[PDB]
């Protein structure tokens, strides 16, 4: 499921918003400019099972 | 071995997917802080199961 | 017996107001062996963290209840 979401990323982007670094700092903001998997987790099919 | 079989199964991944797994028994937030923050320090892990 | 009660503020003068109200609570209608020690924490600069003092400092000191303000800006 995650790899079809990542393939839909590689369709609609060619880059990935990386995970955060530390739990102990907030550097700039939480601006999700590269648009994480919530439209990309919409369509997932595997092996005859949606 | 399950990850290796999933990798050799299908949809052969231009992304080099790498998985870090552990076994615990805790409902404990310091365990959450240690495990989660140390894995976020390590290479910014992107998937969660 | 010893009941630790937390407080989340931005200041510490009102944390001392909590401490003096704990003194009042030991005086008023509630008595007497030893049942209270003082715990009071300001707001943290990293809003990710927010539980370091709680587990390391409050739950480790067995805090039953925490009295929480909005934020250090209180409007974000």
């Amino acid at each position: 499921i995650l790899t079809t979401a990542a393939s839909s990323m590689l369709e609609k982007f060619s880059y990935i918003p990386e995970a955060k670094a530390s739990c102990y700092g907030q550097m700039e903001r939480p601006e999700v400019p590269m648009h994480t998997l919530h439209p990309f987790m919409v369509n997932v099919t595997w092996d005859g099972k949606d | 071995l399950r990850t290796l079989w999933g990798p050799e199964q299908a949809a052969g991944l231009p992304l080099d997917v790498n998985v870090v797994a552990l076994l615990m028994n805790r409902t404990d937030p310091k365990s959450l802080i240690t495990h989660v923050c140390d894995l976020m320090s390590g290479a910014r892990i992107h998937g969660l199961v | 017996k010893i009941v630790n009660i937390g407080a989340v503020l931005s200041t510490r003068k009102h944390e001392q107001m909590f401490r003096e109200a704990v003194n009042q609570a030991n005086k008023r209608h509630g008595s007497w062996k030893i049942q209270l020690n003082a715990t009071s924490v300001t707001h943290k600069p990293n809003a990710i963290q927010m539980a370091l003092s709680v587990c390391e400092d409050l739950i480790s000191s067995q805090v039953y209840a925490i009295l929480v303000s909005h934020p250090p800006t209180p409007n974000d």
